[PDB]
């Protein structure tokens, strides 16, 4: 067994839907195709034709790797198959059918289990992957209903501007920063090491004005190292306050 | 080695090399004028010694060029590349005997002036009646199989259905028998005869571009 | 799946069941068939979902899988389907998006298209030239009449070009229809202002807007898809 195979499988359910914010309205559109088609199947097969298959998210990172966190937490207890984009461009190039179909047969063992292509953004060696990947996902040999999203950073655009009106459809942003939208991501935070609770989470929201997921993640990042670093017993902002303004306009600078 | 079989009026001279063709060819050589793309720098040299010479080492080698009239600025100097390589393809000491070639096109003022020249095209015969005599001949050679009325008249649908060639006549007779074999019946009423050499010729002469 | 089914179960059965007649006829029967016109009849997925209804044999076929990054591939695709068509048992071949490929460019330097026109004039060649063309067909389609080849009047080649005009209410209620025969339809859509807002959407977007539709019927408590529905899905993707 490769540390594919191992690894592929996901567990230890990370960050939950509690960091609703900001853009409401797209992850919404992304929610109601991931948990109600399997949560409520029969009044989507009575309703009409077929259920909705999935959506796109390209453009900014912004927020990345935690609303697919959310996918995986607010999951109905039954864990779905997610691959990364970095073993599709490998090596000894050929493996990737073989991959692509065995993944597909776990599907079968796992009773249609959902699949998901994480960071698609990873030339007969590509050519191969991306109309074979065509020719499993938009094939009807698997499964024509588990799951169809591609959440990464670039399109990697070769055949879409044809390729796009069919079976996908929904062509939507990722998300997008705003100033009370951070409280949230800061709430999950609070699950992380104990801190103080006398410190307000709207002051340290208020001060970096227009912060992607992954700065505040860095502010929540750089000051555990920094925290860690200090070598203290708990964290409080007026230690790790100038990695806080530091990390937030050192970054902000060029970021 | 190369004749040339141009109207003035009308189009169609492809399906002329169709019907001779279609008639007698007993030699499979087929060149599109789709392969002298030259998208690369430009080789198409060793493309003609090796397909020729390909014809040099196949006896049954009959070519059918069409289609010339949109291959036809360095857009001409390929023109007189290919055209020299042509000249040292029936000009050197060459098996003429075994070579065989027809070209065709649709327009009369894009037939290559380049290729009027002799010794490129040497047999030129200007079509200004399609063979009205040979084309009532097709039509009596291949109107015995077809079964129709009784009451038939050949001038009359030689004459309704000109300009093109008489194997398309012919493709007209058969489309009336395509259409009597939809109408599930062996002798029908020349009206749908009518209807089939008026809509069908008509529509060839709509879309005969 | 209901207003072409005699030109297509006859066109493909007649040349295998009718041989007696053709015997005893001396005709053969027509081999292409273009269903070409302006937009929104969505012959790619109704024609598609047509060749299942067939009930015969049926192979894929699309624009990129013919076109390679290598050279020399196009005839061995071609020849390809003619071995599992021409040499295997009976399949269907349905191909779209003709017109985009069949360019004629005055300047012959740079042009793919023209290479697409060696492997699909090559395909020609084999079917112009292989007078025995009784077997599997070729069954092309475009979704525009502005680049036509000229070189398709043949029998053997697209003959049969059945033209489909603007999807109007009378089209757009016929494949609308097809596409909502068999789901829970109200008897309340009158099809009117629906199918009038159904302007420049393909059979694809057309399905999209169905799906839309099949979005909101969730919250909207009713378990039937409404007549303002559609409409609403009109206006929600456009």
């Amino acid at each position: 067994d490769p540390t594919v195979t191992m690894m592929q499988v996901e567990e230890k359910p990370d960050v939950t839907y509690s960091d609703v914010g900001g853009c409401k309205e797209q992850i919404e559109k992304l929610r109601e195709v991931v948990e109600t088609p399997l949560l409520h199947p029969e009044r989507f097969v009575n309703l009409g034709i077929e259920p909705p298959k999935g959506v796109l998210l390209f453009g900014p990172p912004g927020t990345g790797k935690t609303l697919c966190a959310r996918a995986v937490a607010n999951r109905t207890d039954a864990c779905f198959i997610r691959v990364i984009g970095s073993e599709l461009v490998q090596k000894y190039v050929g493996e990737g059918a073989r991959m692509v179909r065995e993944l597909f047969e776990m599907a079968r063992t796992k009773k249609a289990c959902l699949i998901f292509f994480d960071e698609i953004d990873a030339d007969n060696e590509v050519q191969r992957t991306m109309l074979e990947l065509i020719n499993q996902l938009d094939g009807f040999d698997p499964r024509g209903n588990i799951k169809v999203l591609m959440a990464t950073n670039r399109p990697d655009t070769l055949d879409p501007a044809l390729m796009r009106p069919g079976r996908l459809d929904r062509k939507i942003e990722f998300s997008l920063p705003d100033l009370e939208g951070r409280t949230h991501i800061f709430k999950i935070h609070a699950r992380s090491m104990s801190v103080e609770r006398d410190i307000r989470f709207e002051l340290l929201a208020r001060l970096c004005p227009n912060s992607t997921g992954a700065e505040i993640r860095s502010v929540c990042t750089e000051a555990g190292m920094f925290a860690i670093r200090a070598r203290r017993k708990i964290a409080t902002e007026k230690d790790f306050l100038e990695a806080v303004n530091k990390v937030i306009k050192s970054y902000a600078k060029f970021s | 080695k190369g004749c040339l079989l141009y109207g003035p009026p009308g189009t169609g001279k492809t399906l002329l090399a169709r019907a001779v063709a279609s008639q007698l060819d007993c030699n499979f050589l087929k060149v599109v004028s789709s392969s002298i793309v030259d998208k690369y720098i430009g080789e198409s040299a060793r493309l003609i010694r090796e397909m020729f010479n390909y014809a040099r080492d196949h006896q049954p080698c009959i070519i059918f060029m069409d289609e010339i009239d949109a291959i036809g600025t360095s857009a001409d100097r390929e023109i007189q590349r290919t055209l020299m390589e042509l000249l040292n393809q029936m000009d050197g000491f060459d098996t003429l005997h075994r070579v065989k070639m027809i070209m065709a096109t649709n327009r009369p003022d894009t037939l290559d002036p380049a290729l009027l020249r002799p010794g490129r095209l040497d047999r030129k015969i200007h079509i200004d009646l399609p063979n009205e005599q040979a084309r009532l001949d097709i039509l009596k050679i291949h109107a015995g199989p077809i079964t129709k009325h009784g009451e038939i008249d050949y001038e009359a649908i030689v004459k309704l259905s000109d300009g093109f060639n008489g194997a398309d006549l012919r493709n007209v007779c058969t489309e009336a028998g395509m259409f009597a074999i939809r109408a599930d019946h062996d002798f029908v009423v020349q009206e749908d005869f009518m209807k089939a050499v008026r809509k069908v010729a008509d529509s060839k002469k709509l879309e005969s571009k | 799946l209901d207003k072409q089914i005699q030109e297509l179960v006859e066109a493909i059965v007649l040349p295998m069941n009718h041989k007696e007649k053709f015997e005893n006829l001396g005709i053969q029967p027509p081999k292409g068939v273009l269903m070409y016109g302006p937009p929104g009849t969505g012959k790619t997925l109704l024609a598609r979902a047509c060749a299942a209804q067939t009930k015969a044999t049926f192979l894929k076929l699309a624009g990129p899988q013919l076109v390679q990054m290598f050279i020399g591939d196009g005839a061995k695709l071609v020849r390809d389907a003619f071995a599992l068509a021409k040499e295997k048992a009976p399949s269907i071949i349905f191909i779209d998006e003709l017109d985009a490929i069949g360019t004629k460019r005055f300047d012959s330097e740079k042009a793919g298209d023209r290479e697409v026109q060696r492997t699909m004039l090559e395909l020609l060649n084999q079917l112009d030239g292989f007078q025995p063309n009784t077997q599997v067909k070729v069954i092309a389609a475009t979704n525009r009449v502005d680049i036509l080849d000229p070189a398709l009047l043949r029998s053997g080649r697209l003959d049969r070009k059945i033209e489909f005009p603007m999807p109007n209410e009378e089209a757009r209620a016929r494949i609308m229809q097809i596409h909502s025969r068999k789901m829970n339809v109200s008897p309340d859509v009158n099809y009117e202002e629906l199918a009038r807002c159904t302007d420049d959407f393909n059979g694809a977007q057309c399905k999209a807007v169905c799906v839309e539709a099949g979005m909101i019927a969730l919250r909207r408590g009713a378990t039937e898809l409404t007549h303002e529905d559609y409409m609403e899905g009109i206006l929600e993707v456009q």
